[PDB]
């Protein structure tokens, strides 16, 4: 399947919440490194990382984001007097990663953002950077000369994916795993909504559909939001709102990975019944 | 492994 | 300059009562990042609750998950607090049950 791995650094002026810099790293959007300004080291955060990669691993990360969080702190400052706001607390970001999929193919992006806006953007097809506003057109200029771009394009491209393989390798196991849902029907009063509600499935992608005696049905349907739990995993629900039900065979059915789990009414749980 | 590479803007 | 937090309460399993579980409180597209957040069991802070490591999506906003381990029970009402800037907004968890 395919892959990904990306690095999000979060830079902030004036505290408290928070150090000057934080870096997370993450393989297939599931956190794998952490790095802050105040600990000053980088650190694993999954078992296959920590199993497969050691103390000069992390000496030679913990450096790199040292230097990041330097760069950071000139960076956030310069553009502040630009926008004529230093004085307040804001933000700096920086985002980019790469994906190898079943083709052999691969993506990479690379973004900056000043207090959550676009300021400039990789277009790696023309080695040239998006500037979203005036105050982005002097770094524009000031990297097309510095060949920015293609230090960054060549990173994605062969740095970024070779080590996305090795992470790939070191986690297959639990990056290729296919976890089915648990599914129940919640409902509060025999007169109330029905919940189909679906946990604790990964990936993330789900189908959550009602039938009617049936073939399916979606009136009355509210699909809710795909949510994260705490453990990698994810969950997501639908809720039934009909007349009275009562003459109608309601059903939920779960799709996941090419296959189904259906509920009836008699499966229907509720506190304190 | 992240870019070791930075300039500042 | 400021983008209020969307708050979503809610548990790993369904929230059956005397049934060991995970209750949590996912709060995202905020900006600034500062912020503070607490799970609740009747209105007082749970400790050793854990929160994820502060990160963001594409479109640069940030997001943030707090959890704990739980019990939910008849008499109890558990909630998620978080201030934000000028704002302390409190979302009590419902068991849809």
């Amino acid at each position: 399947g395919t892959h990904s791995l990306k690095y999000v650094y979060t830079g902030v002026s004036r505290g408290i919440d928070f150090p000057e810099f934080t870096a997370v790293g993450m393989v297939d959007d599931g956190q794998f490194m952490y790095f802050d300004s105040n600990s000053m080291k980088a650190v694993p955060k999954t078992e296959w990382i920590r199993q497969n990669e050691g103390a000069d691993y992390w000496d030679r990360q913990t450096q790199v984001l040292i230097g990041a969080h330097q760069v950071f702190k000139d960076s956030i400052q310069i553009v502040m007097e630009r926008f004529n706001q230093s004085k307040g607390v804001h933000t700096w970001q920086n985002m980019y990663g790469c994906e190898l999929n079943d083709d052999g193919t691969t993506q990479g992006f690379y973004q900056y953002a000043y207090d959550g806006e676009d300021f400039v953007s990789l277009d790696k097809n023309t080695l040239t950077w998006t500037a979203a506003n005036p105050q982005a057109v002097i770094t524009k200029h000031k990297w097309e000369a510095l060949a920015v771009a293609e230090q960054n394009k060549g990173y994605l491209e062969n740095t970024c994916i070779e080590w996305l393989k090795k992470y790939v390798a070191y986690g297959k196991d639990t990056l290729e795993r296919k976890v089915s849902p648990q599914v129940s029907l919640l409902q509060k009063d025999p007169s109330s909504p029905v919940t189909c509600h679906a946990t604790g499935f990964y990936p993330s992608g789900v189908t959550i559909t009602w039938q009617k005696n049936g073939q399916d049905h979606d009136e009355d349907v509210d699909l809710g939001e795909l949510l994260p739990n705490e453990d990698g995993s994810f969950q997501r629900m639908s809720t039934l709102n009909v007349g009275p039900w009562k003459n109608n065979r309601f059903s939920c059915v779960v799709e996941h990975q090419d296959k189904t789990i259906r509920k009836t009414e008699d499966d229907i749980i509720t506190n304190f019944d | 492994f992240a870019n070791f590479c930075l300039m500042m803007i | 300059k400021v983008s209020s937090p969307k708050i979503q309460v809610y548990s790993h399993y369904p929230g059956e009562y005397g049934k060991e579980n995970t209750l949590i409180c996912y709060v995202s597209g905020f900006h600034p990042p500062d912020i503070s957040i607490e799970l609740l069991k009747n209105g007082e802070v749970i400790a050793d609750a854990q929160q994820t490591d502060l990160a963001f999506e594409k479109g640069w906003q940030f997001h943030l998950t707090k959890s704990v381990s739980f019990k939910p029970e008849k008499s109890d009402e558990y909630s998620c607090s978080v201030r934000h800037m000028s704002k302390t907004k409190k979302i009590v968890w419902e068991s849809n049950m």
